[PDB]
């Protein structure tokens, strides 16, 4: 999962 | 004290989808945001909006967007939406070519900007960072 | 006679202030996952803030990260709801 | 198994962020006016959003400022919420 | 399983901060009408359930030192917590009779790892002060 | 009326  | 929802339209709904972006913005790309699109034309579509989706918008593009919608018709709408899905930091949210801030996004729909949305719901969905805290969680 | 120029505005956002807010690459951002799930079967016959609470419990409880940083190994979210409603809103009728 | 440590919060303003928010120095602030009302009335039936946003649209409706000074003259005031609840929340039963 | 659980002892603490007057090198007013405010308030939270506590012109580390014991306090009787804050403000910021400090410093002391006996309960600020200068013209 |  990533960031934003 | 419900909103009236007697009108021939529930309202536009706007999907700006930002994937990719110039590389001096130094932002990569975000992968998944096609299927959070998508998704979400489908659930806004079957709750009776009459949905577009523009892709990767510059910040003017962005600007121009909102604009245009402000100064459009709504008199036959119960209201609107807006939904944005990027990157972003706090207050401000990224176009491919940089960033521009929210309110300013916003401020169009102001009563005294658009009279046709006067006393209707003003929706705004933003999925973006707001800074750079971390939450650990507990228990 | 006046209505103040501010008002009727709702701000989801998928994040606090001052944090990240997390996508999976596969599956989509955790906000909008959560967000369609619960418009899916409860759009039509739930008020707004029932909806976006509800989506802030599932944001909360069934999604935790993992990266192999340990900086940003099982860190949580939760969503924001900023609401200058004057009414309660549904969807239908 | 974990929970985000901003999860639960809620903030009632009496106003935007970047704005004033009046006081009647007879009355008393005009949304802990409204506030007060409106709990009398359904503190206990309500739920914490229905009850804000009560507020809201009193606040918005019920209030117009009057000043000698044309600047602060016949302006107006909307509340604003901020919610990262996870459920309903009532005050009774 | 959709709404917070209320079978406590005690529905829970009530914190009101009245603040009215203020050193003049802040160069704020007095700020005339908080009173009936406060009084209009410990009258509705005690008639909800709450144990209301009411302070008055509280200086900054006041406020901070106060939120701070409150959230060490154990609240596993109660099944919620409110605050009150009636002060000036800015942007924010709001003011003790000292000077200002940070909304977001008076509230993290109650968060999930910070005061884990209010954990999965509600906290509830109430917040009558101003944010900035702008003013709202209206409209129709 | 003042303001806050």
């Amino acid at each position: 999962v990533e960031i934003x | 004290y419900q909103y009236n929802m007697n009108f021939e339209k529930l309202g536009k709904c706007i999907i700006i989808n930002n994937k990719n972006f110039d590389k001096v913005t130094g932002m990569g790309v975000r992968n998944g945001t096609d299927k959070d699109a998508e998704a979400l034309f489908k659930c806004f579509r079957s709750l009776g909006f009459d949905v577009i989706v523009y892709n990767d918008c510059s910040c003017a593009k962005m600007q121009d967007l909102l604009k245009k919608a402000s100064e459009e018709d709504h008199t036959n709408a119960a209201c609107f939406a807006c939904i944005l899905l990027s990157h972003g930091e706090e207050n401000v949210i990224y176009g491919k070519d940089g960033v521009t801030p929210i309110k300013d996004l916003t401020a169009h729909f102001r009563g005294d900007r658009c009279k046709t949305l006067l006393e209707k719901p003003k929706l705004f969905f933003i999925q973006a960072c707001r800074g750079t805290e971390l939450d650990d969680g507990i228990q | 006679y006046k209505i103040p120029v501010e008002a009727d505005f709702l701000f989801a956002y998928s994040t606090v202030p001052g944090y990240y807010s997390w996508r999976s690459p596969g599956r989509g951002s955790w906000f909008v996952q959560a967000l369609c799930s619960i418009l899916e079967e409860h759009g039509k016959d739930l008020e707004i803030m029932q909806i976006l609470t509800r989506v802030n419990d599932r944001v909360a409880r069934h999604f935790e990260s993992q990266s192999d940083d340990p900086h940003f190994h099982e860190k949580k979210q939760i969503p924001c709801v900023v609401s200058m409603l004057t009414k309660e809103l549904y969807f239908s009728q």
